[PDB]
């Protein structure tokens, strides 16, 4: 695997770190990169696209502050249930 | 700018 | 069919598995692209609906349930577009 | 009608594809739904029978198959629905 | 009288049509749906102060004009008590054994 | 009291008319019910008994007797609640 | 749901 | 504190009693439990006990007697739950 | 409200019982009575009933049973007694039959 | 006079309701007790008669009905009591 | 010889639907336009009408109904659009 | 527990050693009194009849007890036995 | 040991002399006096309404029961827990 | 001696005038009285406590009324005997 | 040198037009200016509210304004159509 | 992430039980699954894909560490290889001969 | 007085 | 390093002068391209941070001054990015 990841979440492109995928031991994308890949060759992931910043910058500082007025909090905590990561899973309830 | 649907609905 | 499907839903492009769009048998998506179609100008395989929604319908078939916005107002459109894809357990849920 | 037709059968809701519906020709169903009806106060499409073994009337139009749960005690009365329903091949199927 | 009757039979809910009610002339159920004075539960559904769980085999036979039953059925008295209650006299003969 | 009543009876639900609870006076269920009470959280009358058993009770006093199923294996159970609800000609046909 | 001890010959309906 | 109507888990099984008939019986189990609590996801109040045999504890603490179905096969399960439950009396009823 | 040991005073007799005891029977008139009063000079609860055969009712309502004293001469008035307390089983215990 | 009287008839402890003393009109328990008479070294009211048989006029007055124990053999002395007390309803209970 | 999908640029929307879609309604405005036009800076086919509501006519020409938002504030004007595009039957049933 | 107990049985006042209470295991005043209601003037409560208790207590005292000449509440005696879980006891008196 | 020792019997208040305790060599009361309860007296664990009869056979080496006295064998148990074998004679 | 004495006999406590104590010559309680206690201070009698109410009785009126089936006469005529007074004795037999 | 269709950015809203629906209303503002100030991806910019700009472009293409039911904010698109010099609009929302 | 009341669905027979009886015995095969993904039923019970109608008794053993069986028992080597199955060794041995 | 009980049985 | 850099936040790519990230001393970025690093596949230098909210970092390195546009919902979100670029100075303006 490369040190920088190229991921294509549902149609959106995201750019990682391979050492933050490992970051949460257990979580789904620790399982993941201890694979499906687009046109493009980027490595794909059959979920919500929009709502992959908040997975990824949570994986980034193990906690996630969200927009003003964020209408998609329970759409979120259920990614973050795919995802498996329970403390963003518990911040969200 | 969110203009009716756009306003809760997100695109592309 | 590539496992990962590129989908122009009405103008809205929508990246999924192959197996996410044969999940559930006798639905349109799942006579749509079996295994034995329209195009846009970029090759994209194209269905003629609302791409605003489908978002929700594809969640519907990766999770076998949806999580809507909070004060959701097309709850009814919705429930259309899952009659439309033959979703009969979503229809259920949006009733 | 809708491509997913609302049920109400003797009390009990189900929600079904309008194809599943009129998949065997000259059965009860495909006449009753057939593109060329009684109503319960909801506006639901009402069919007078048991609501229970409607479940399994379903599965044989979705598959042409329908498997029951160990020791079903309802083979009988589910035969005398597949009757009413005119699915001759499902009456054959539930008689051994 | 609606086309589609709900009614909450001992707590129990079933949907039937008018005509599947008044079927059978001088019964029970025909002398209560013929053309506001029948009680009513808490959500206006029509009730009836009976078995509810034995009512499904009364609803079969009305439709039908026979009712199988479930294989080893234990309640065979009990369902012709129901057929004497709802006045359907030839549902009784068929609970009836011959011997 | 209403005309339809709702009861818990140790947790199992029933429905009757009021009629039919005051049917035989100075059995428990006509004191109970006498129009001169505990209730479960969704509001239904609550009687701490069996509530299996209550079925049977219940038929007795809609019709004065009661057809119990084959074999039933309780007939000593429901003559004790016939003796609970002071019922004497259900505890004599029950003995 | 199986029929153990008086499940298997008492109906009833839970609260 | 306690409602007069307690709803109760027992293993998967909903009883509902009055809280009078769960503190009827002093230096009982209940009694300590309920005297003025793991809970399931709907609010009850759960015993980790056996669902079935607790019918027959129920109408001990309502009556101080309890007649049991014809060859009723748990008669040595139930004495466990009186054991259990600490009220010697049931016990003894139950030992031949 | 009511302690969890209630001191009674029935006739001129003393009893002292759980407030349980006083509310397990459902719907008789002591359930009635110490459900959520008269009282005597020294505070405790009073009872207007004969105090000598009550001993009887508490051991009833105790263990739902009573075994009464050998050649006991008032199992009669221990039945009214029994049915001012609206008692049926005890009652029924103390009838012939 | 106190809600609960504190009675001594000869020797034994009584203790009644006031509204028991003066249920009966004209009886002479009614014109003691109607809103000057003996009481003991205790300040309790005291009434000189057959402590064991007030036990039963008490019982009258509380019921309006006449419970004597199995095999009472002192029917006569008791007659005799009621017709003390004034209450004639019972001394014709007991001829 | 128009393709099979039709890439539309609505008032700045752009909008993509099967040219069956465009021509399903005889003497309608899409359909004198797309039987066999003004096209943007990338090619698109061009509509000078508002791009918001377009949303709501494009989904009445593939169902012949269309089930609006909760609580819509543009009835009136999407009945303006549905005059124009000369759809009747649509006119219908956005009067009241 | 103080080494003199202050016990109320259904009104009847009774005093004994601790030792007395603890005297039989598995008992239920075994159970009770091993390292509590009380009465308004803080004594321990016991929510049984107090007039047979004195039987109780001396048998607890001796592990046998004598009854009054023409003892007419043996079998009440036999129930309180039983309720304090006094197998022994019990057999005496049947 | 004061000149007048004060008794609770299970229950039961006695007054007696020191004297009268320590009497009768080699009995139980004698073996005591040659635990307490809240208000400081001496507890003796044993029925408090026949010590009464105890009491007075310790003082008169003798002892007239109550016409009719039920408890004559109940007494002659508390004689043999005393350990007052001439108590316990007469009372046979 | 007081006009009024605390009298402790048995366990149970007495007054009476000193008077009604030595009312009687060469009695028991006339000798006692006549010119051990308690840890109160109170005379002591160490006899039956119960039974003092009846000597004190005949003491106060020269002749004891007794309660009606009163079982314990032979007892009394000991603490009679004890208190020396011959004709409360005689009275008992 | 102006294309068929317009594409404009009206306070940050991209909206499309035909260069004869902006001239359509001569010695109105629009009429004007594309009878020019451009954003960084080459679109004409108008400085003016994005939302309301849909009544504006809707009055020129139908000489006619429908607005939604129970609009709160007449008085605002009153000013625009004044922006804009449009005297027919401007006695349209009076 | 369980709670202290688990729901199971176990050969279509719910359970309910404490998160510490699951846990009780070390080693054991519902230690290994609920000591910190595990299947679900369509409701979200955890499943156990074993005989329901005896899960009853393996249940009771994590309960009070004794098998307490109903009268003339005949399942007791269909039982001896639920036991191997959930990995109990003890009840295992109880079982046996 | 002593009535029933109390005539056999001493107590408090 | 080259004087324009070319960068790759989180997938959204920036072109700013090498001056502008070494602007704040002690700061990431100041850590970071200090003269004394991940790449991408396409060689760019890699920020594995939020790339929309980035820009105005970029902003507050050019002009030590932040103008955000009307009713900006991401105010806490760009604070986080902030204390992560370690700006203090940008991190108080934002509380």
């Amino acid at each position: 695997f490369p040190e920088v990841v190229e991921l294509n979440v549902g149609g959106q492109v995201y750019f990682t770190r391979h050492s933050t995928l490992i970051s949460i031991p257990h979580s789904l994308l620790w399982k993941m990169f201890s694979l499906a890949k687009d046109s493009k060759g980027r490595f794909f992931i059959d979920r919500d696209g929009f709502l992959f910043r908040y997975i990824l910058d949570y994986l980034r500082d193990r906690q996630v502050v969200l927009p003003d007025h964020f209408p998609e909090k329970g759409r979120l905590k259920r990614e973050a249930e795919y995802f498996q990561l329970p403390d963003l899973v518990k911040l969200l309830t | 700018l969110p203009i009716l649907h756009h306003a809760y609905l997100p695109s592309i």
